[PDB]
């Protein structure tokens, strides 16, 4: 920025750059050399990608060039942490936490079941064997 | 089985060896005290269909010992879009005469329901493949139970990465391939009908069937498997049949 | 129709890592699976119409394993989908390095102390997230530019300067032992 009074003022980085802003001939007047100008530049004119704040659900948001990194809060994922873990308990993810069987139920909770021989546990999950020699188990080694 | 190892006594409960005629036919798969699952084309050859034998608790062809169980195989069968001489729904069910007793040594492998099968048992890398077959491709079989761990593939991948053939057969949606292209471990001829069993969460399931392959851990090649997932409700069905005078059946699938 | 992904990239900066594809879906959507060599096969961002999946939480288990990803096509509504394989990925060898921040500049003296801020990653522990040195150690230095050169094995350089000057400086996260992906980019200039 330029307003004349202030022009006579001798050239300063922190006032017309980091105070205000700059086009790149004035720090490039500061500087003088163009690789430690546009050393300078690169960071500087580039932009803070966080500044719309894109990170939700509580993350936090790091700048990079051109681009950003969020760090989710451990319920949430995505680039955005737009993603609740805790929506996600559906059968094709980990078989919804089924030890056997998972039903999926649209509009409410995913529940679990077991083969026969098995019944469900108090845990909603679990299957224990109902019989002395259940399917799929092998006896010598438990 | 090429590459693999002796199950130790035991550890394979649900694995059953077919006998015709007294001797060594080929591999099957124990799910409840009355039905055993194997492979339709171990039956292409029977004549004498009165004289199949099914052992559990078999180990040690050799040597006999008490736990072993023999029960005569009461019923067969197949479905009728089955073609005898190719691959496709390369499935047999079989109805043993009087239950086998269920022990430490002779325990069934667990039916899985569909889409389990399809949807999280499809998705875990490695089974076990077991049998009394051929300890290398055209070589002599094994007389203690054979067992090995194998990799499954989609079919996508296992067509990418196998040496192409000319006259081979297609891998139809109804077969899976798992294995090793090295040459190095695979399942064999004498195998055919065995288990392909998916450790889960602390149990095992029933997830494939020896059905065939390009010769046996041929460089180039994944042995191929019944997609037992295609065939629950068939099973499940026949297993609430009502028995038949011939031992042979061949039902309608679907 | 159901057309099979493509072009899938990995986006991966200090270990935050997006699988990306093409094409924008028509009547289909998406699920992402991704596995280790030997390993089983997890499911991620079920049933998406997002061209992207966020896999930070599989790969951050293990950051030296290598990953294979794959991107299902199914038909709008819900034998084996349409699929495409992505390309390997081991985080520890080709995440980017991130933009570092040089957190201050003491004079103690005729020297100068630069302390560069330890660089958060994705990879977390106690309920809290792992800096570069934390996950790299001996693998990650540190370079100075200022104004030559300067580099450190810590998160600080100790410079000698011309008495009563002005310095410039700005800083690089460097991995030596890589061939490709090497260096982060350079921090913002601080001067004195
Ligand atoms: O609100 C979302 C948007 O915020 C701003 C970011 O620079 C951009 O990348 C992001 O998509
Ligand atoms: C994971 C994120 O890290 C940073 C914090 O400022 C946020 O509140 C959140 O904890
Ligand atoms: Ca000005
Ligand atoms: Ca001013
Ligand atoms: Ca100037
Ligand atoms: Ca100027
Ligand atoms: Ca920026
Ligand atoms: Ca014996
Ligand atoms: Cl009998
Ligand atoms: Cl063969
Ligand atoms: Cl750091
Ligand atoms: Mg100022
Ligand atoms: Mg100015
Ligand atoms: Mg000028
Ligand atoms: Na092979
Ligand atoms: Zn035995
Ligand atoms: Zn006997």
């Amino acid at each position: 920025a330029n307003a004349f009074l202030e022009e006579l003022r001798p050239g300063s980085l922190e006032r017309e750059c980091k105070e205000e802003q700059c086009s790149f001939e004035e720090a490039r007047e500061i500087f003088k050399d163009a690789e430690r100008t546009k050393l300078f530049w690169i960071s500087y004119s580039d932009g803070d990608q966080c500044a719309s704040s894109p990170c939700q659900n509580g993350g936090s948001c790091k700048d990079q060039l051109q681009s950003y990194i969020c760090f989710c809060l451990p319920a949430f994922e995505g680039r955005n942490c737009e993603t609740h873990k805790d929506d996600q308990l559906i059968c094709v993810n980990e078989n919804g936490g089924c030890e056997q069987y998972c039903s999926d139920h649209t509009g409410t909770k995913r529940s679990c079941r077991c083969h026969e021989g098995y019944s469900l546990l108090a845990d909603g999950v679990s299957c224990t064997p109902t019989v002395e020699y259940p399917c799929g188990k092998i006896p010598i080694l438990e | 089985i090429v590459g693999g190892k002796v199950c130790p006594k035991g550890e394979c409960p649900w694995q059953v060896l077919l006998l015709v005629n007294g001797a060594q036919l080929c591999g099957g798969t124990l799910i409840n005290t009355i039905w055993v699952v194997s492979a339709a084309h171990c039956f292409d050859k029977i004549k004498n269909w009165r004289n199949l034998i099914a052992v559990l608790g078999e180990h040690d062809l050799s040597e006999h010992d008490g736990d072993e169980q023999s029960r005569r195989v009461a019923q067969v069968i197949i479905p009728s879009t089955y073609v005898p001489g190719t691959t496709n729904h390369d499935i047999a069910l079989l109805r043993l005469h009087q239950p086998v007793v269920l022990t430490d040594h002779v325990v069934p492998l667990c039916l899985p329901e569909r889409t389990f099968s399809e949807r999280t048992l499809a998705f875990v890398r490695f089974s076990l493949v077991s049998g009394w077959g051929q300890l290398l491709d055209r070589g002599a079989t094994a007389l203690e139970l054979m067992v090995l761990n194998v990799p499954r593939l989609m079919t996508q991948d296992c067509l990418q990465q196998s040496r192409k053939v000319g006259d081979s057969p297609n891998i139809t949606e109804y077969m899976f391939c798992a294995g090793y292209s090295d040459g190095s471990k695979d399942s064999c001829k004498g195998d055919s009908g065995g288990p392909h069993a998916t450790h889960y969460r602390g149990t095992w399931y029933l997830t494939g069937i020896v059905s065939w392959g390009q010769g046996c851990a041929t460089v180039g090649h994944f042995g191929v498997y019944t997609r037992v997932s295609q065939y629950i409700e068939w099973l499940q069905k026949l297993m609430r049949s009502e028995p038949r005078p011939g031992v042979l059946l061949r039902a309608p699938f679907p | 129709a159901t057309v099979a992904a493509y072009n899938l990239t990995w986006k991966s900066t200090n270990f935050k890592t997006i699988l990306e594809w093409e094409p924008k879906p028509v009547n289909q959507v998406y699920t992402v699976q991704i596995s280790t060599k030997s390993g089983d096969w997890k499911s991620k961002c079920f049933y998406t119409t997002d061209t992207e999946c966020d896999l930070t939480d599989e790969i951050v288990k293990d950051v030296k394993q290598t990953y294979l990803a794959r991107v299902f096509s199914y038909p709008a509504g819900n034998g084996e989908p349409l699929y495409e394989n992505s390309p390997e990925f081991t985080p520890y060898l080709e995440t980017n390095l991130g933009q570092p921040t040089i957190q201050s500049f003491e004079q103690v003296g005729t020297k100068v102390n630069v302390t560069v801020e330890d660089e958060r990653t994705l990879v977390r522990r106690n309920n809290t997230f792992l800096s570069l040195r934390d996950v790299f150690g001996k693998d990650l230095i540190y370079t100075l530019y200022y104004w030559k050169t300067a580099k450190t094995n810590t998160n600080e350089f100790l410079i000698d300067v011309d008495k009563g000057e002005n310095y410039c400086f700005s800083v690089q996260a460097v991995i030596p032992s890589r061939t490709v992906n090497r260096k982060s980019t350079d921090s913002p200039v601080e001067c004195m």
